[PDB]
RNA sequence: UGGGAGGUCGUCUAACGGUAGGACGGCGGACUCUGGAUCCGCUGGUGGAGGUUCGAGUCCUCCCCUCCCAGCCA
């Protein structure tokens, strides 16, 4: 509450694409042995050229979409140069000048507030392999090794404001982009298996502001509660600060996943000279307008608006949209049911309640479960003609949601006829209390449902049926000449 | 007929036994020929030819920076001999996809990376009329086993007319397609912008039939887009009827004399065809060279960055990385390259990219456009490929020398601008040609310039100028 | 426009050495050739789009598949070095039956302290499991930890245990085909079958500072002979493979857990004992064991041991993880609290068998009596039964059932069960006539729920130097009416008859007629006079068998406590 | 923080979706003798907010408490 902190990351990024990034290479390339997935470019032989993937480009405008990023109808590659044995053609191709989507923002839910985040770039990167020393990690020996496997794998490097403020709206806004991405098919966004990188800044002074303080950057953290508990460390170390005669100064460190602490430099692979000229190897990418319009289209309905759909455009009220929209196979399962029967008012509970039960109660999603809407538009019209309480509707329902069988079909079997017929409720309810005075004496003077009792014999004595409403109607009243 | 020359055309039709010899005897014919001019650094073991492919039997050569599953390709350099080919260049590809029977990698300039071949660290090639003097160019050892005749017609790559220059400077045909319609996959780039395989051969009618055959689009090059070309048909058509244009300081520097002269020639030999060899002005493109080499050593200073030492190739057994790289890529690399992939760093360094890189990055879109629609009043300007004889074997030590015996060639690298270099000399008694360059990217119509001069012109008896005799 | 230092942020960036021959070799040209291209500056220097390729500025970029290279191999031939696939480079007509493995059990107890009722319970589920399905009990010492271990706790966590009424067909104590089974008797096995991993690409080497065990040096899946008589340590862990592992549970039902969570675990110390997690698997797999009923405390356990399962290919047992009994804080006993521990229940009273019904039944479903034998309950025994619940430990309930317990049996047992009580204790009993003894237990068995309770009250039928109870005094003795009574009282008893067990009774239904005090204070002083304390079995048989001797000794011994 | 497992009187343990009971503790009594024995009566609970239902401890969503694994502890 006292020191301000101005928190600001860089995020990489693996694509899920097929064809790698500048070849026809596989690019999900985990569990595969050393060099498997190399070819003639990717790998840098003398005289190979990239050929630019599709699928990598329309990978980007989607998330360059979701991020509300003006986009970039022109878009040209670039080459990064540099010396390191996991990165062949000497250098690497990205996007200095011209990124294919410049500037957007990113909301979160905001462990604090509700708050939007400005989105800086967006381009895209080849990534290197993977380069292991002699046996170890943050360090050296004698000798290390190279797996180009991954070299050419599609990245997409988003870089972001110092906008966010608490350690936690850095958690949440990448909790926020992995449950993003690992929704419209573009990553698995998941930062353990290294497919969501991330570096950081951080700075502070006053308590109302008039600029920053120049950043410190955290390298090297993997995991969500690692970045957190490492930005919180640096912040308990950076008041002891001008709280002490001490400014807010340059430097880079990375986290000790270990111990809980962090370190300033040894390794110096530092800030060089990167010489940023345009790749002649590739012509610029021009964005057809005719044909963008067509991957507006594409791009899936984020699970925000779903609801806001469902809402005040189908009658569900903001609860019972939130819930629906969850599972998206769901989702599709409520309106893929909708369309069947035009009443969302009672698909909706249903689906919520039974339905997303035995969903659970074993699971599965609905997505394969013998559970088509021709049994709710059956169920339904039955409940709608009164030949089944919505207790035996109830009743029913799971061994239907079991052997696929037709709702109306095992009523035809068990005979569950919703018999409110004569009032031999009128008959059975007496009888009730012939044998049971203890508890018509309890009526007569404990009225909480105290003829629950009853309710429940009438049921007993008929398997489900009866009939709620009716047989309640003639108990309430047989108690009260006793 | 002596095979030591003989047109693809010849070869075209002799006999189903007649011409299965034409591969044998072309191998056989340098062991003999060879040791002398020195032109070839693999030379095939005796692997053999037959059948499949309108053209076949018809033994060729390339150009040893180019990519050729089967043998080693080394750009004729110590950092990157050894090591063995992983795929054949599109080119060659679409030659053995063809007929032809590549025989051996031609020798080069370091990377084709000079302007004579003797910068070549394997070993200098000779000329073959005067094994004194010099095939000149980048690609000389190819444009020299072809005048001299071991083989029909050869492939080059050509970066500041690395085809060009070899060809009138060894006597023959070098053709330098546009930037846009022969992959450069399978070609170990120097520039990327710049760069085009090109054929090298004795009729001005093989460096047309050549491009129909070693073209096309591919999905191997990103930068080779289609576009409807034919490099024949109105080949054998004079230019009866056309406009032309002439450089200025093409008359502003000192061309040796028997030069010019042989080539004001060419003037009046077309005009009794009956064509306007009036002339334009253009002022910027003064510089082009100095423009080209911010541009080429720049991309070379990246494109060469691969050769490390790391993965293939070369390598010093350095305890340290830091070490490994640099003592490698020094021993390796050495002589002119070394000092080109420096400048080319240093253009692209902190403080002097906008200043000289950039800068000449648009200078190449100023030429370019001033070149271009000079192209657009009229058709072909033209110039003689070479501003020189062909020097002796002995060079005055002086790169700053070399980086300007092109002129002539450079500009047509900075538009793709297609362009032949075709004989009609002899001149100081070492037969310089002249050369027709071209719209951006409208091809065909060089290709009828040539034949016009290549036939109506003194000297070339059959229609086909001489070739050099050879001592064996 | 002409310098030496470029050499450095030059020569530096392309990575290129230049050996002092070659040095000012270069710059001689290179500022010529400097020198020429300024003859640019005769340019524009403002708005001139840039070219860096001819063309038609479009891309057209490939929607194909992803196809491994078709001969992937030469480029990989062509490397300078190599190991495991990666480029090297410097540092910087007759049938027979078919068997089903047969059922057995272990309770593998750590002797890092004192037998609780925590492991008693989760210990007799195990022993009543396999004495139901006719297999067998397995008992394993796991004292990996030799700081944290002794072999007297180790010595005592069988007592507590053979007292419980625990018999195991396999111990440290008396063998068993599986021998050994204590842990630190079975270094011999852990290291082999540790490399039996290292030897697979599943278990690796890690190497410390010698002068500071914590940070870690190198790994290669290699033995360092050399590093180990450098003196430094060793560890070996198991190398954790991506994936997703998972199990049934009886109790816990379908449980999953993936290894993304789990990091790189140590298997095999600096000191050549294995880690609890390795240990197990190899013991709990080599010991034949089909069944594991542990502690909760495990789930979370289960996975990495699964892991080494498969990976020695090995099939793993049915699980079970059982709930914890806790303290009155919410939360597990252990060998920290060591306030709930057997050996305390046993000496401080409580019968066997109550503590074995107690424990059968903390936290299982009741159905039925809720006082019985652990053999009665057998016949009824589903290891279903228990809930899931971490129950807390309850010792009111316990000395509840204790006492109906004691109350509940032949006579003779209480007794046996109460002397051979004494001795463990060492309350020292003063032992005397065969069949009186055994008839003032009869009476005082009656009144109370424990052992330290049935010899408290006792107490005043064999010592006869008994104490009076800083509060008998108190309001009665201190009374104003009491010797007139304690009087009046020894000579209406000293006068007496019959003494049995009838006219002992009208005795006093009377000296209360007789208004010395009210039937209450007077019936209090008799009993709290001859026995000290003021509760104590019913007073009729009380006085009746201590004899007329005894009660007119008492009765006045204390008229003479009485005195000032 | 992650992953896991639990959550009905003070403590354990019950209630096809139909009056939330039982046991132990505790409080009050009774037993023409105490009570630490025995009997009897009472007290006292579904963690919170909503949803589905005629009816919810039981079915759905979120939230809250507790415990476990995250060890060169086991
Ligand atoms: N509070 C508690 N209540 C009720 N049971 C408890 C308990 N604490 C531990 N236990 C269980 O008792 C058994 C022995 O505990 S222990 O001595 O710590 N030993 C060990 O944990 C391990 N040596 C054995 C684990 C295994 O079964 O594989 C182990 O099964 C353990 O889970
Ligand atoms: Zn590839």
């Amino acid at each position: 509450m006292r020191y301000r902190p101005v928190i600001g990351l860089e995020i990489h990024v693996q694509l899920s694409t097929k064809t790698k990034a500048f070849c026809s290479c596989p690019a999900d390339v985990f569990e595969l042995p050393p060099n498997t997935a190399i070819c003639p470019v990717c790998t840098g032989q003398p005289g190979a050229l990239p050929v630019p993937n599709e699928e990598m480009i329309r990978f980007a405008v989607k998330t360059a979409l979701a991020l509300n990023c003006k986009i970039h109808k022109y878009s040209r590659f670039d080459r990064k140069n540099y010396f390191y044995p996991d990165l062949p053609k000497g250098y690497q191709i990205s996007q200095y000048f011209y990124p294919i989507a410049t500037e957007g923002f990113l909301e979160i839910d905001g462990d604090e507030g509700r708050k939007k985040v400005r989105i800086r770039r967006l381009h895209l990167e080849e990534d290197a392999g993977k380069l292991v020393h002699e046996g170890d990690s943050i360090t050296r020996a004698s000798y290390s090794l190279v797996d180009m496997n991954r070299c050419g794998v599609p990245l997409i490097e988003i870089v972001t404001e110092p906008d966010i403020s608490s350690p936690r709206e850095a958690r949440v806004f990448m909790e926020k982009l992995r449950s993003i991405v690992r929704y419209l098919g573009v990553s698995t966004g998941d930062m353990e298996k290294g497919a969501l990188r991330c570096d950081a800044n951080i700075s502070v002074v006053d308590t109302e502001t008039g600029r920053q303080s120049n950043r410190v950057e955290v390298k090297n953290m993997n995991s969500f509660r690692f970045v957190e508990r490492a930005l919180e460390y640096e912040f308990e170390r950076i008041v002891k600060a001008m709280e002490r005669g001490e400014d807010v100064e340059r430097e880079t460190r990375g986290w000790d996943m270990a111990t809980k602490i962090t370190v300033s430099m040894r390794g110096k692979e530092e800030e060089s000279d990167y010489r940023y000229f345009p790749e002649p190897d590739i012509p610029p990418v021009v964005l057809s307008d005719e044909y963008l319009e067509e991957v507006k289209k594409e791009l899936p309905e984020l699970p925000d608006e779903k609801a806001e759909r469902f809402m005040r455009e189908y009658g569900l009220p903001e609860y019972d949209a939130k819930v629906l929209t969850s599972s998206k196979e769901l989702a599709e399962f409520f309106e893929e049911c909708v369309k069947v029967v035009n009443r969302p008012k009672d698909l909706s509970n249903w689906i919520m309640t039974e339905v997303l039960r035995e969903l659970n109660e074993r699971n599965i999603e609905i997505t394969e479960s013998k559970l088509t809407p021709q049994h709710f538009a059956d169920l339904f019209k039955l409940m709608d003609e009164g030949k089944i309480s919505i207790k035996i509707a109830k009743e029913i329902f799971p061994e239907v949601f079991e052997t696929g069988k037709m709702p109306s079909q095992i009523v035809e079997e068990k005979g569950l006829t919703q018999i409110n017929d004569e009032k031999l409720i009128e008959e059975l309810v007496k009888k009730a209390m012939e044998q049971n005075p203890k508890a018509v004496q309890d009526y007569k003077s404990g009225k909480k449902k105290a003829a629950g009792f009853f309710v429940g014999y009438v049921m007993r004595e008929t398997k489900g049926k009866a009939n709620p409403e009716l047989t309640n109607r003639i108990i309430q009243k047989l108690l009260e000449g006793e | 007929l002596d095979f030591r020359k003989l047109t693809i055309e010849e070869c075209l039709k002799l006999s189903e036994e007649e011409r299965e010899k034409l591969p044998q005897l072309s191998l056989e014919t340098i062991k003999r020929l060879d040791p002398h001019v020195k032109a070839f650094i693999s030379v095939r073991e005796n692997v053999s030819v037959e059948k499949k492919g309108k053209f076949w039997g018809i033994p060729v050569a390339i150009k040893d920076n180019i990519l050729t599953l089967g043998m080693r390709t080394t750009c004729a350099s110590r950092i990157l001999e050894n090591y063995e080919s992983v795929f054949d260049a599109t080119v060659v590809k679409k030659m053995k996809e063809a007929g032809f029977v590549v025989v051996g990698k031609a020798n080069l300039d370091e990377f084709a990376m000079g302007s004579s071949t003797e910068r070549s660290a394997f070993f200098p090639t000779r000329n073959p009329w005067d094994l004194e003097r010099v095939p000149g160019g980048s690609s000389g050892g190819s444009a020299a086993a072809v005048s001299a005749g071991m083989v029909v017609a050869a492939l080059g790559s050509d970066t500041g007319g690395s085809v060009r220059q070899p060809a009138s400077l060894c006597g023959v045909v070098g053709y330098k397609p546009t930037y846009g319609l022969v992959s450069r996959y399978g070609l170990v780039a120097f520039a990327s912008s710049l760069d085009q395989i090109g054929p090298i051969t004795k009729t001005v009618r093989d460096a047309a039939i050549l491009m129909e055959i070693i073209s096309g689009r591919d999905e191997n090059d990103a930068t080779t887009v289609n576009r409807k070309v034919d490099f024949l048909s109105e080949i054998e058509e004079g230019v009866s009827g056309m406009k032309f244009a002439v450089p200025e300081e093409i008359y502003e520097h000192d061309i040796e004399e028997g030069v010019s002269e042989r080539f004001e020639e060419a003037l009046k030999l077309l005009e009794r065809l009956g064509a306007k060899v009036e002339r334009v002005k253009i002022p910027h493109i003064k510089y082009s060279v100095a423009t080209y080499y911010v541009i080429a050593p720049a991309e070379a200073s990246s494109n060469l960055a691969r050769f490390d030492g790391v993965k293939y190739g070369l390598r010093i057994k350095e305890k340290g990385l830091r070490e490994m790289y640099m003592k490698t890529r020094n021993v390796g690399f050495g002589e002119e390259v070394r000092r080109r992939i420096m400048i080319g760093t240093f253009t692209l360094s902190a403080a002097y990219y906008e200043a000289y890189f950039n800068k000449a990055m648009k200078v190449r879109r100023k030429i370019s456009d001033e070149l271009n629609e000079v192209l657009s009043q009229y058709d072909a300007i033209l110039t003689p490929t070479s501003p020189v004889t062909a020097f002796k074997i002995g060079e005055i030590k002086d790169p700053l020398t070399y980086y300007l015996m092109d002129i002539f060639t450079i500009p047509a690298n900075l538009a793709g601008l297609p362009a032949i270099s075709v004989p009609f000399g002899f001149s100081n008694n070492l037969p310089v040609g002249v050369q027709v360059i071209g719209r951006r990217f409208a091809d065909g119509k060089v290709f009828r310039i040539a034949r016009a001069i290549e036939k109506n012109s003194p000297y070339n008896e059959n229609g086909m100028f001489p070739l050099p005799e050879v001592k064996a | 426009k002409v310098t030496k230092d470029l050499v450095l942020h030059l020569e530096n960036l392309a990575r290129l050495e230049l050996s002092e021959d070659q040095r000012e070799s270069l710059m001689k040209d290179f500022q010529e050739i400097l020198d020429y291209v300024e003859l640019l500056n005769e340019v524009d220097v403002e708005g001139v789009e840039p070219m860096y390729t001819p063309v038609e500025d479009s891309a057209k970029l490939r929607k194909g598949d992803p196809r491994f290279f078709e001969m992937r191999d030469l480029i990989k031939k062509n490397f300078p070095e190599e190991k495991d696939g990666h480029i090297k480079v410097p540092g910087i007509p007759k049938k027979i039956r078919r068997c089903f493995e047969l059922v057995r059990v272990r309770f593998a107890p750590s002797p890092t302290g004192h037998l609780h009722v925590g492991g008693a319970r989760t210990a007799l589920f195990n022993w009543m499991f396999a004495r139901k399905e006719g297999g067998k009990f397995i008992l394993r010492i796991e004292d990996t930890d030799t700081e944290r271990s002794s072999r007297e706790y180790e010595q005592q966590i069988l007592e507590s245990l053979r007292w419980c009424g625990l018999d195991w067909d396999e111990g440290p104590d008396i063998g068993g085909d599986f021998g050994p089974y204590r842990q630190s008797e079975r270094l011999e096995i852990y290291r082999e079958y540790a490399e039996k991993l290292v030897e697979d690409k599943r278990a690796y080497y890690v190497v410390y500072d010698k002068e500071d065990p914590s940070k870690e040096l190198f790994t290669t899946y290699e033995y360092p002979h050399e590093y180990k008589e450098k003196g430094h340590p060793v560890t070996i862990k198991f190398k954790v493979l991506p994936g997703k592992t998972s199990f049934e549970d009886l109790l816990k039902g379908y449980m999953e857990f993936d290894n993304s969570t789990l990091e790189d675990f140590i298997i095999m110390k600096s000191n050549g004992f294995p880690t609890y997690n390795f240990a197990v698997v190899v013991d709990d797999h080599l010991m034949r064991i089909s069944h594991v009923f542990r502690g909760e405390d495990h789930l979370s356990n289960t996975p990495k041991q699964l892991m080494i399962y498969e990976a020695f290919g090995w099939e793993a047992p049915v699980f079970m993880h059982i709930p914890l009994i806790l303290g009155s804080d919410r939360t597990p006993l252990s060998k920290r609290h060591g306030a709930t521990s057997v050996e305390h229940f046993r000496r401080e009273g409580i019968l066997s068998r109550a503590l074995m019904n107690y424990l059968a039944l903390l936290g299982w479903r009741v159905e039925g009596d809720e006082i019985f034998t652990i053999e009665e309950k057998l016949q009824s025994f589903d290891p279903k039964d228990i809930s899931n619940k971490g129950v807390i430990f309850d010792y009111q309930k316990l000395e509840w059932v204790n006492g109906k317990h004691m109350r509940r049996i032949d006579l003779e047992d209480l007794k046996r069960e109460f002397i051979e009580w004494a001795k463990y204790a060492g309350k020292e009993i003063p032992s005397v006539d065969e069949r009186y003894f055994s008839e003032t237990l009869r009476i005082c068995r009656e009144k109370v729920n424990t052992l330290s309770q049935l010899y408290d009250i006792m107490y005043p039928f064999m010592n006869d130097d008994y104490e009076y109870e800083k509060d008998y005094v108190e309001k009665f003795l201190k009374r104003e009416e009491a010797e007139r009574v304690l009087e009046e009282a020894k000579k209406a008893f000293k006068d007496l008859n019959s003494w049995n067990m009838e006219e002992i009774e009208k005795t006093l239904r009377d000296l209360s007629e007789k208004g010395l005090a009210s039937k209450k204070v007077v019936f209090q002083l008799i009993r709290g006079a001859v026995t000290g304390k003021l509760v104590t079995p019913g007073l009729f048989e009380t006085i009746e068998v201590l004899g007329k001797e005894r009660t007119l000794k008492r009765l006045e011994r204390t008229l003479q406590f009485l005195k000032k």
